[PDB]
RNA sequence: CGCCGCUAGAGGUGAAAUUCUUGGACCGGCGCAAGACGGACCAGAGCGAAAGCAUUUGCCAAGAAUGUUUUCAUUAAUCAAGAACGAAAGUCGGAGGUUCGAAGACGAUCAGAUACCGUCGUAGUUCCGACCAUAAACGAUGCCGACCGGCGAUGCGGCGGCGUUAUUCCCAUGACCCGCCGGGCAGCUUCCGGGAAACCAAAGUCUUUGGGUUCCGGGGGGAGUAUGGUUGCAAAGCUGAAAC
């Protein structure tokens, strides 16, 4: 039977949502089904900006962001273990802590 | 083997069998 | 009445020319032959004369436009571009 | 040499472009003009393998022979352009850009600021996958 | 081999009316054979940011500047370009606001035509639950209409010296925010990106009053 | 100006049936020697002999010009009936306002 | 009127080699030069003929715009051998295609 | 329980204009009483021309989706 | 592709190899030209009869909703025949032809690969006029109506709430804030009851069975197969058995 009341996307009143290619695998997945993120990584490892805030010019004043819309597919999600499985209550919750 | 090709072997099939009334009407 | 079911005009070849032939003049043996609706005496006597060159029968005005039909796909696009560039803010 | 510029405290400035594929590490110092180039150390040069050519250890021995030759030809600062391949693939640098970018730091070769030129196209025409894309 | 001790260095100096007038330097063969010296030097760009040039502004908004002529050790440049940073242009960008761009093709007084963008997001309201705030469509129409206004008229008629002083402290896009605060509250309001696209005449004398 | 045009139609649906007008060339030039018409209407397609003479016979008489925008076969139809028309005029609008709005 | 005066996008035909031959390139029944990237000074012009090669050409040569009339004349499939004969002996004898 | 014949007239402002036990309308006629020269002007709220006096022959509503508005220093009541 | 720089590798994968390279590959730099396509804004948001639809600006008609003390006075619902729309895939001719890429050829990886993986690559993708009418065309839930619990929001309209804020400040609308109304996509909870159960505010008002109306299933296989007609240029569509 049903697995979700979803059944897995979030089309609802739609007919028809545009793809969009995956990341890893690069496999066209309509992006209210597709797994989605977005990271706010630094540009340098935190370890290693000690290093540069050191051997910089100016007092600390360059501090760059890199931003990714990161795009994932279902398959290469749990693949990459981002997506854990939960249970028949679980199934039902919302946002993470 | 599934249904899918199932009906592409019935569809394969068919084809030469149409091919060979249309040859000796 | 329906006399021939399908090919319309092209029953004057008759059995022969292949058949998708046939078809492909089908469409342009009406469309040279089709009285068209002047754009100037207001009337339907637009009646190509030789290829190339269309003609009316009141006021008599010759307009050079399609080959077989009256108009072309380049005919409207150019008509469309020629304009538009020469409102390009003085030529 | 006496080099470009003496008196110095305040530097000389350079581009330091860093190419990170998943497979292997470019450091490339230019000057601001962008076109001269003065030393282009791959990661396939300095690692005789053929897949540890994108590790930090790829990196940073890429990373000691570019301010070697750097220190040699006067110029001290660099600044930092970063990128990967940014067509219909990744998006993130691998797992060495991040890595010379300490490397460059030890050895000399004080730090501009940094930024992060990574080609983001509009219209992402179509990617090498299929339609179902990869496969294990 | 070593060819770079045959390569000779100049230095560039930038224009008027930053803060400073001294770049950094190249590298360039003086000269050899048929080649002459400023073959290379005319060319030559520069994409260097701001907070050294201007007794801090914003350290983003970075330029385009390209090397334009030869003068004795000092070769010399002239403005090509304005442009932002990617991470910068990728901040100030959340889920549930709206993205509004406004470019337009525009000819200054003399002979340069610039192309220069726009972008404004709209603002969360303060005293605010609902937490979707977009706008309705029409309300983008309109100030895409206002933006193309006023980068028309503050653009048109008027100078380099009147608009790439405009850039510096973003006087247009400060008073975009300040006129059309009655169509919908506006959120970190940039130019995000000029480009050059015509440049008709050499006209060093003007090059050299823009210095002095 | 889609609601100036349909306004026209609605103005030439007016006069159809109430006022009083004539239809074509010969009979607008019979009535504009007589000062008898209020306002031409002019076709898009019509010779440029024949629309550059009624304007002269409108500046004579000092009767209203319009031009039409649009070919006379729809003419013909906004006056409402199957042949096509290049010259009409108005010699007794009764409710009617053309010889009002736009002068 | 020439190509100096013609803003580029200007789909031409009839437009001349080199100034004041009278008329030469794209003349047949729906053809079209398209005048595109003028150089202002070196008074020259590429035009991109009906084969596709941009040939260069001397910018004071007029050309009558717009396409020759008779644009899609081969779209007739002659499709018997009398209007085949008919075609050619107007022209020329070139009509003995014995191989 | 609950009560239909006497509910509370606080209850049927509220209810939708025909879903209550009488349907009658929610506009309303307005007395626009303009300085222009005499004349009282009835006028229909929720209205849908430009409602043009004759005396002083200027605007006095606006055609707007739900009701109209006033212009300029024009005063109203109800007539009942 | 045309040039400026630099120089031994450069893509490539779990590895490698085919493929590109001192004739200058890749990587930096300035431009130039071509075609596909509109990223991030993008939501359990909108509109569409369905397939569907995303840069701005013009242009063309069209539509739901809302407000209505306007209007004709039953003009209604659902439909055998009949008709139009109908993703991608294909078929026919026309323009060009970037990337991806069936077949096709190659390198590996395996005992075997003609497979995943890698490299080159047709038809195709794209635009223009014709075709074909199938899907997991899925809410796998016919459409109209009447009723039966709540709350939290939201999208579009309308009214009210002398608490802010933008023009200049009454004067209008913006922008939020707390509402009530309508219809809308959805949600949360509930022992209304229903359900074989999962679950369902409709899959309820059903053995206490009758609102109106159209399409249909009748054990699995054989099978939408054989054969007929019928349409399609073709690929195929619609209608459809029986023996056993
Ligand atoms: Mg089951
Ligand atoms: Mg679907
Ligand atoms: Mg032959
Ligand atoms: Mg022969
Ligand atoms: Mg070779
Ligand atoms: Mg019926
Ligand atoms: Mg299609
Ligand atoms: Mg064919
Ligand atoms: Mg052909
Ligand atoms: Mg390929
Ligand atoms: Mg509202
Ligand atoms: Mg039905
Ligand atoms: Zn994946
Ligand atoms: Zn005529």
């Amino acid at each position: 039977t049903k697995k979700r009341r979803n059944n897995g996307r979030a089309k609802k009143g739609r007919g028809h949502v545009q793809p969009i290619r995956c990341t890893n695998c690069a496999r066209c997945v309509p992006k209210d089904k597709a797994i989605k993120k977005f990271v706010i990584r630094n540009i340098v490892e935190a370890a290693a900006v000690r290093d540069i805030s050191e051997a910089s010019v100016f007092d600390a004043y360059v501090l760059p962001k890199l931003y990714v819309k990161l795009h994932y597919c279902v398959s290469c999600a749990i693949h990459s273990k981002v997506v854990r499985n939960r249970s028949r209550e679980a199934r039902k919750d919302r946002t993470p802590p | 083997m599934r249904a899918k090709w199932r009906k592409k072997r019935m569809r394969r099939l068919k084809r030469k069998r149409r091919k060979m009334r249309q040859r000796s009407k | 009445a329906k006399r021939t079911k399908k090919v319309g005009i092209v029953g004057k070849y008759g059995t022969r020319y292949g058949a998708s032939l046939r078809k492909m003049v089908k469409k342009i043996e009406i469309s040279q032959h089709a009285k068209y609706t002047c754009s100037f005496c207001g009337k339907t006597k637009m009646k190509r004369r030789a290829v190339g060159i269309w003609h009316c029968g009141s006021c008599m005005k010759t307009v050079a436009g399609g080959a077989w039909t009256y108009n072309t796909t380049s005919a409207v696009t150019v008509k469309s571009a020629i304009r538009r560039l020469k409102e390009l803010k003085d030529q | 040499s006496l080099g470009p510029q003496v008196a110095e405290g305040e530097n000389v400035f350079g581009v330091c472009h860093i190419f990170a594929s998943f497979n292997d590490t470019f450091v490339h110092v230019t000057d601001l003009s962008g076109k001269e180039t003065i030393c282009r150390v791959t990661g396939g040069m300095k690692v005789k393998a053929d897949r540890d050519e994108s590790s930090p250890y790829a990196a940073m021995l890429a990373a000691q022979d570019v301010a070697q030759r750097c220190k040699e030809l006067g110029i001290t600062a660099l600044h930092i352009k970063l990128r990967a391949t940014g067509g219909n693939r990744t998006k993130t640098p691998g797992p060495g850009a991040q890595s010379a970018l300490r490397a460059l730091a030890r050895s000399g070769m004080k730090i501009g600021r940094i930024e992060d030129v990574t080609p983001i196209p509009s219209d992402s025409t179509r990617r090498k996958g299929g339609r179902r894309g990869r496969r294990l | 081999v070593d060819p770079f001790s045959k390569k000779d260095w100049y230095d560039v100096k930038a224009p008027a009316m930053f803060n400073i007038r001294n770049i950094g330097k190249t590298l360039v063969t003086r000269t050899q054979g048929t080649k002459i010296a400023s073959d290379g030097l005319k060319g030559r760009v520069f994409e260097v940011s701001l907070a050294d040039l201007q007794n801090d502004e914003v350290a983003f908004r970075k330029f385009k500047l390209i090397t334009e002529d030869v003068q004795g050790k000092n070769c010399l440049t002239n403005f090509h370009g304005m442009d932002l940073t990617r991470d910068k242009m990728c901040s100030m960008v959340k889920k549930w606001q709206t993205m509004i761009e406004a470019h337009v093709d525009v000819k200054t007084t003399d002979g340069y035509l610039l192309r220069l963008f726009c972008v404004g997001f709209t603002k969360k309201r303060n005293n605010q639950i609902r937490k979707t705030s977009y706008a309705q469509h029409q309300q983008v129409r309109q100030i895409r209409k206002k933006m193309m206004e006023i980068m028309t008229r503050e653009v048109q008629t008027n100078d380099l010296k009147e608009v790439v002083n405009k850039l510096i402290p973003d006087s247009i896009g400060k008073d975009i925010e300040k006129a059309c605060q009655s169509i919908y509250p506006l959120h970190d309001v940039f130019v995000r990106k000029v480009k050059m696209l015509k440049k008709p005449k050499f006209e060093l004398g003007k090059l050299m009053e823009l210095h002095g | 100006t889609k609601k100036s045009l349909e306004s026209i139609n609605s103005r030439l649906q007016l006069v159809m049936k109430s006022g009083k007008y004539v239809l074509g060339y010969k009979q607008t030039l019979k009535m504009i020697r007589q000062g008898k018409a209020k306002l031409v209407i002019l076709a898009n397609n019509c010779p440029a002999l024949r629309k550059s003479e009624i304007e002269y016979y409108a500046m004579l008489a000092k009767t209203g010009v319009h031009h039409y925008s649009g070919n006379n076969i729809e003419l013909g139809t906004a006056c409402g009936k199957y042949y096509r028309v290049c010259t009409l005029a108005i010699i007794d609008p009764g409710d009617s306002d053309i010889i009002r709005s736009m002068p | 009127l020439p190509v100096g005066t013609m803003p580029e996008g200007t789909i031409v035909c009839c437009l001349e080699e080199k100034p004041g031959d009278r008329g030469k390139l794209a003349r047949a029944s729906g053809n079209y030069a398209t005048v595109i990237s003028h150089n202002p000074e070196t008074k020259k012009t590429r035009v991109k003929l009906p084969s596709g090669s941009k040939k260069v050409i001397s910018s004071a040569n007029r050309a009558v715009v717009g396409v020759v009339a008779g644009g899609g004349r081969i779209d007739k499939p002659i499709l018997k051998a009398g209007r085949a004969y008919h075609k050619y002996k107007a022209k020329r004898n070139c009509w003995p295609r014995v191989r | 329980a609950k009560d239909l014949l006497h509910p509370s007239p606080e209850e049927e402002k509220r209810k939708h204009k025909k879903k209550r036990l009488v349907q009658s309308p929610n506009s309303y006629f307005m007395d626009v009483k303009c300085p222009g020269c005499y004349k009282i002007t009835t006028v229909f709220s929720h209205a849908q021309t430009v409602v043009l006096c004759v005396g002083c022959s200027t605007v006095l509503c606006q055609p707007t989706g739900g009701k109209a508005r006033l212009t300029e220093g024009c005063s109203f009541r109800r007539k009942q």
